[PDB]
């Protein structure tokens, strides 16, 4: 049994102070190990958006692990050194990697992803061998909208480790995407997440989206107004409310504030620029119609 | 004969190419503009909208779409500090699989007809601009709707031909009352005009106020033969007991000395339809071009101009006819 | 709030009683002098007259008056053997309803700008006594104008202006040729009045025969010092070359002896106004009673009588001025 | 259909040669008709003036029809006469008068208007049933600048017959009162009534004052150029001339020349007597400003 499964539980459904805090309270018996607590505890810093903490404590005396932790996080803190890093990231993949350091495959294909950049971030999983990279495949496959690779990567964990809780996630994940009779099955798997641990964003809003899929807006709206009352920034609350609100009948003005709402949710959801690009293909194809 | 298998069994690392979308899936399945508009294909809305119902102006559009859009999808994290899912939430959800799906159904057709009654209020109170904004835009949203059988495209077109009526009557309404009353020949122009009013089919309530109007109108211009029939439809309509008083004083007045004192355009025996940008009647057999959405009549000097009761339409142009169901793709 | 009717309805043969005419109308509408005199109320036109511009004799006016009335009202027969009809045309008659009309514009001022020309060439040919009474004729006539706007309203103010300059200086120059020249002091007193000729405003090719009229009447008095400068003058306007001639051969004869024989009453280099009846100059800051409607000056003593330039009214009264155009009555 | 319409048509445009002519052409197809056609024939030399015809033709033994036009005559032709006449004519009517003679309502009306005595006119009117009995009425009321009542009496003409030559004449002056957009309807009306029969004088100035009332003078002045032409003594064309002339800037010596002419247009039109009357009234306004 593993000593530290409360705390990458805590950290993989979005319950990241309970991490921090289990983290602190460990007890070292090992070094491995030792450093195996210290990623996730500077993960769980970067999910808060608490880059100073990686970025100060992380020394270059620091072990490779956290090295490719404190890589991310001067990626998501400085903006403007964003395409440098990549690049450099580019020549490392290049010219060798230690294949075993699943931490920095998991890190430069975080950073990849970011860098809108699947390609580069699946080749660097593949070259690892454990169950968060399976699991960050399923995810990535299923957005490049491969629901047939993801079933086979979810296979593999299925095979694996069937109680694990990458696994069960990644099950929900590609059930969410499956539709029809499996939109119940995720449900339950989120469920069971929330009331063995605790119900947070993450999962308040995985059971909203599987809720909403079945067309079960009113059974949503709990959910998602819990969702609200703990945190009023994150995203994907906002823009599901969105989508209950027009199926509820409410009207365009609660659109229209969560809308607003979401231009200071200080999370990088790409929902407001995708809006904002529609906004102006719609503007463009009305001058097509009619050239004023 | 025989059983049920008496096919062809087939003959690095390289990443993934995409699949298809799930909202291109949707326009593969879907000819319904509000199914395009969820997808974010915006164009092959434009354009199904335009063959369609005669779209050509797509200003007045952009609040719905726009809106529209926003309603499509949901989204929920997966691993931490990744970019989120999304969710594509179909209708057909129970057998869409991964080929079929249609999306969810946002705007239901009784989701207007309610909006119809804050329409009506509006109207009743006087506040005819705002009746009309809220008029245009049920009109504008019906063919946003997803609707499964013959009686409710019945009632989406009825829905129409009622926001057309109000729109058309609150223009003539609203625009006889910028106009001058100085001249004689002024205000014969003015009777004109709420005696046209007239013939809108609103609801009684409604009616009852414009034969009203028109009843005040053409007794102070001594034309107490038309007023009398004003008066006996306003009568038949069954208005409050202190409008029937005052009614039944002005008719037996008008019947007392029932002669018109001059001729105005104002056929009372002869069906038409009001030309919806210059005013004027256009009697039953004469040449007209209408709104290919909305029944909106117009005299032909404006084919192929914007109308003025939808405000995104092409006066006159031939087009498939509004497609809000499954229905119409047999 | 509500709508647009939330009034009272009423409790042998005899020949009707008559309608107000549309010459009453007339001068309901309207407050021009022209337009009474079209309706036939000449009492009301000359009152009108009198309070605005200060006529008291009105004899003067007789033609002007008459032919006014007769071009006021058209005439066609209805019925065979009876009484003819009459019509009033209204200048406002695409809106004059029953009760608004104002009559036909008859006198166009450009017509009277037009006949300044004829005064004019009159006056170059030298016929005064007959551009006199033509002068005189455009400046009754203003102020039975009807003008539209600001700036007509100053075109014939500035015509007024004119004639009375011409009617003025020719007064002087006929009065000039009436007197003798037998004393010395005859002859000064002629020059004097030449010189006064000098100040009237006209137009150059007119002024350049004033002057040639005043050079050699100071030259024979040997006046050269004054005689002088009438000569500069006259050559700074540009005269025909044999004028210009003669003057430059009499200007370097005034400067080889440039000394004034006698004193005149003229100032060269002070501004005066000629009393329109008695030919004196008035200096520009002491006493003058003017005329209302033209602007001639009169020496005190005359302040009540008629004015000599216009012929009709009275020097000195206080008036509301000129009423020319419905502006004027905002 | 009416035998008689050509002869009647003929004699209220004007056109009374035409209508003598045309009279005299005509088969006594009744004793009624024959009657009616001897009244238009006489009223037609009425209007040419030639009094004597009518009053050394219609004998004592003729018609009472014809007898109401020798009344006409008589005073037309008597100026001696005209108060005896008139007087006679007031112990007529209060004693009993044929009211269905319509003939004889509208010659006492026609010597009451020429009497200055409308009221007497329209009160003998009043007792008649007939569409000229209608249209004097019309013409009464007109003059006396009720436009309304000559509106209600023109729409009762409108209703009997929409098409009669007096109902069109009725509207045409009906028309030319109003004024405004009215005004180019009575030219038609006019032009109508020209262009199927001939352009008479009086059409000629019908048409003329409708151009007039428009401020087109121009226009008018070829209708008013041919009316010259035909008669250089019809009274109207030179009342109408001065008007034009001094709307043309033409010199006062044009409108005194008209003005002497109209002293010798041997027809009794007002013009010349209302004309002296304002020279006399201007005489005495004088002398009430300046007692001289």
């Amino acid at each position: 049994v593993d000593e530290l499964f409360d705390v990458k539980n805590a950290f993989y459904i979005g319950s990241y102070q309970q991490c921090i805090n289990e983290a602190q309270r460990v007890k070292l018996s090992s070094p491995e190990r030792d450093v195996e607590r210290d990623v996730f505890l500077y993960r769980a810093y970067l999910a808060q958006r608490k880059f100073g903490v990686v970025l100060d404590e992380i020394k270059p005396s620091s072990a490779p692990e956290l090295q490719a932790v404190r890589m991310f996080a001067d990626y998501l803190a400085h903006e403007s050194r964003r395409d440098s890093i990549v690049a450099e990231l580019d020549r490392e993949m290049s010219r060798s990697v230690d294949v075993t350091n699943t931490t920095f495959l998991l890190m430069a294909a975080s950073i990849y992803l970011h860098d809108q950049n699947p390609d580069a971030a699946l080749r660097a999983l593949h070259q690892g061998d454990s169950l968060e990279c399976t699991a960050m495949t399923v995810q990535i496959l299923l957005k490049l909208d491969r629901l047939d690779l993801a079933r086979k990567e979810l296979k593999r964990m299925q095979d694996l480790d069937e109680d694990a809780t990458l696994t069960q996630l990644a099950t929900a994940w590609v059930s969410l995407a499956t539709g029809g009779e499996k939109l119940q099955d995720a449900y339950y798997i989120f469920q069971e997440m929330a009331d063995k641990c605790s119900p947070t964003l993450l999962l308040l809003n995985g059971q909203a989206a599987c809720h909403m899929a079945q067309g079960r807006w009113e059974a949503a709206e709990g959910l998602l107004q819990e969702a609200l009352d703990k945190d009023s920034g994150y995203p994907e609350t906002l823009v599901n409310l969105i989508v209950l609100s027009q199926h509820l009948g409410k009207p365009p003005e609660v659109t229209n504030r969560y809308l607003s709402q979401l231009k200071d949710a200080h999370r990088s959801h790409p929902f407001i620029k995708e809006y904002q690009a529609k906004e102006n293909d719609f503007d463009r194809l009305v001058l097509q119609y009619a050239p004023s | 004969g025989g059983w049920d298998v008496e096919e062809l069994p087939p003959e690095f690392f390289v990443p993934p190419t995409k699949g298809t979308s799930p909202t291109q899936i949707w326009c593969n399945n879907s000819q319904l503009p509000v199914d395009h508009i969820l997808a974010g294909s915006f164009e092959t809305a434009m354009r199904l909208l335009h063959d369609q119902v005669g779209v050509i102006q797509f200003g007045p559009y952009k609040q719905l779409f726009l809106q529209t859009y926003a309603r499509g999808r949901t989204t929920y994290q997966a691993l931490p500090c990744l970019p989120s899912m999304y969710g594509y939430p179909n209708r057909n959800w129970k057998d869409a699989g991964l080929k079929n799906g249609v999306p969810a159904v946002g705007l239901k057709l009784n989701d207007l007809i309610q909006r119809l009654q804050l329409c009506y209020q509006l109207t009743t109170v006087g506040k005819f601009e705002e009746a009309v904004e809220k008029f245009r835009s049920i009109l504008l949203s019906v063919p946003l709707l997803v609707v499964d059988n013959k009686q409710e495209i019945a009632e989406a077109q009825q829905l129409i031909t009622i926001c057309r009526e109000y729109i058309v009557g609150l223009s003539v309404e609203t625009e006889r009352k910028k106009l001058p009353k100085e001249t004689l020949e002024q205000q014969k122009r003015i009777c004109e005009m709420a005696a046209y009013f007239t013939h809108s089919n609103l609801q009684p309530v409604h009616m009852i106020l414009v034969l009203r109007t028109a009843l005040n109108l053409f007794f102070k211009l001594k034309n107490f033969k038309t007023a009398a029939t004003f008066a006996r439809r306003l009568l038949e309509l069954g208005p409050k007991p202190e409008v029937a008083q005052q009614t039944r004083k002005i008719l037996s007045a008008c019947e007392k000395n029932p002669t018109d004192a001059y001729q105005l355009n104002y056929d009372m025996h002869n069906p038409f339809d009001i030309c919806a940008a210059s005013y004027r009647p256009i009697y039953r057999g004469k040449p007209v071009e209408k709104c290919p959405l909305s029944g909106a009549c117009y005299s032909p000097e404006f084919k192929g101009q914007i109308c003025r009761v939808t405000t995104v339409t092409e006066i006159g142009k031939d087009v498939i006819g509004l497609r809000i169901s499954p229905l119409q793709f047999r």
